[PDB]
Parts: C-alpha cells; structure tokens; sequence
C-alpha cells in the first residue's frame, strides 16, 4: 500500500494518496477539494487533534506530525 | 432520519468513482484517478420518502484488498460494477461476492450487478450474459452510463429500496 492521509469533510472523508512526506499540506488540501467539491469558497484543513487551528499549508506533511485532518470552510466549523 | 450505507465495489477503471460522482453531484468525472477510499453523504427523496445515502466509493486497485473486510461487514447494500467493454472486470465480480459471504456468513445482503459505461459502442460483456450472472444470484441487473446518468439513479435506489422491503 501506498501512504495516504485522510481527510474529513462536511459530507464524507476522502483517503489522499501521497508519495512521501515532503509533500506540502497545500498539495492535499488542493487534491481534496477538487476530488470533493469539483471546480469562490476558501476551505483550511486543521489536525484532527486540534480543533479551530488551521495548518500552515506551506509546511510539510512531515512536520504536522499527524496523518488525520479535517477539511473546513474558511466561514464554518468542523 | 435513516441513513443507508452503500458501498460500490469492482475491479480498477470500471467507473465507481464516476458513478458515484455523477449521482451525488450530477457531474461526469473524465480522469482516472484510482480510488483508496472514499466516502459521500447527500440527502435524496426515494418514492416519496427522505433518507440519508452514505456512499463509500472503494479501491479496484488489488493492492487495497485487505480494506475490503472492513467495508463488506458494516455495508447494507453493495454495488457490484464491471465495464461492459472490460471482460475481466466481469469476471471479477464473484470475487467481491465471496468476499461478502466470509465476513456476512451469506450473501443475504442487497445486491445489483451494475454493466457500466453502456454508452461505449464497443461491448465485449454479452446483455445475455450479465443478465444470467444476476440470475444466477438472485439480484437485478442494471445497465448503467456514469457518463450520460443513464441508469445511475436507478442502481443506487435499488439498494434502498431492497433494505426497505426486508
Ligand atoms: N465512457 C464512459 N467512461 C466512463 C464511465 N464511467 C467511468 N468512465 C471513465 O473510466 C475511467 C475510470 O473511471 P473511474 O470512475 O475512475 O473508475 P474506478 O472504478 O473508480 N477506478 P479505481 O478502482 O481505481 O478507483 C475514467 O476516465 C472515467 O471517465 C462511463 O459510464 N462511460
Ligand atoms: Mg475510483
């Protein structure tokens, strides 16, 4: 198996394949989105254990520490 | 309200993404993307009565496999899609079904053998064919274009309507 990292969303949870961990969490969250919402609404993913924070998207996935998140709407709430 | 758990299962590249997309979001996915898992929850009105769809969308792609058990245990209504233009993914589909039966102990669990991508002109599954592999299990055959919508709703509200007359 590949590594992947899951994303939790409004409507479901999307398992995002990644090839190592110096892919930046910009990279997933922009898979996750096209993936779940198609083609504007601003979404920021946050770590699953810590609510309300969004992640610097141009951090690795690496340097999170964590490989569950949750896809939020810039005006909403997990 | 009830919510159905609706898993669609078969082989790489016959179009359970795009089936599932072009229900949830009346829109034809043109690129292949492989699937590991995903799941989507939209609200529908099937023969007059709401209900919650929890769709998980899973992996063809064999180096996935172990995923199924989890999957096939809790599903209440399965998909089983192959491409008509694709005669493996035909014979694939009593894989998927036998899976079901070690975790369920039977295969007592609603069932469609879903032909996909019907508007393609080139066919190599035979209609007489798929039609007596549903037979052969006692589930519908249902012929289905993720592409046009072409039987897409009536695969997925199949499933719910075989859990709501148990
Ligand atoms: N013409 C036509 N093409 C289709 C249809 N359904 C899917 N496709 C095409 O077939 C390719 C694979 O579709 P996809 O939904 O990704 O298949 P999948 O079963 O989810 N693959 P995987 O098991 O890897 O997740 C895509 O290019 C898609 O556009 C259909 O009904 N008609
Ligand atoms: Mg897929």
């Amino acid at each position: 198996e590949s590594l992947f990292v899951r994303i939790n969303a409004a409507h479901g949870f999307s398992l995002i394949q990644v090839d190592n961990t110096k892919v930046t969490m910009k990279e997933i969250l922009l898979k996750a989105v096209k993936r779940r919402k198609g083609s504007g609404p601003q979404y920021r993913l946050e770590k699953q254990s810590e609510p309300n924070v969004a992640v610097d998207l141009d951090s690795t996935l690496e340097s999170q520490s964590a490989w569950e998140f949750c896809l939020v709407r810039e005006n909403s709430s997990r | 309200m009830t919510e159905y758990k609706l898993v669609v299962v078969g082989a790489g590249g016959v179009g359970k993404s795009a089936l599932t997309i072009q229900l949830i979001q009346n829109h034809f996915v043109d690129e292949y993307d492989p699937t590991i898992e995903d799941s989507y929850r939209k609200q529908v009105v099937i023969d007059g009565e709401t209900c919650l769809l929890d769709i998980l969308d899973t992996a063809g792609q064999e180096e996935y496999s172990a995923m199924r058990d989890q999957y096939m245990r809790t599903g209440e209504g399965f998909l089983c899609v192959f491409a008509i233009n694709n005669t493996k993914s035909f014979e694939d589909i009593h894989q998927y079904r036998e899976q079901i039966k070690r975790v369920k102990d039977s295969d007592d669990v609603p069932m469609v053998l879903v032909g996909n991508k019907c508007d393609l002109a080139a066919r190599t599954v035979e209609s007489r064919q798929a039609q007596d592999l549903a037979r052969s299990y006692g589930i519908p055959y249902i012929e289905t274009s993720a592409k046009t919508r072409q039987g897409v709703e009536d695969a997925f509200y199949t499933l719910v309507r075989e859990i709501r007359q148990h």
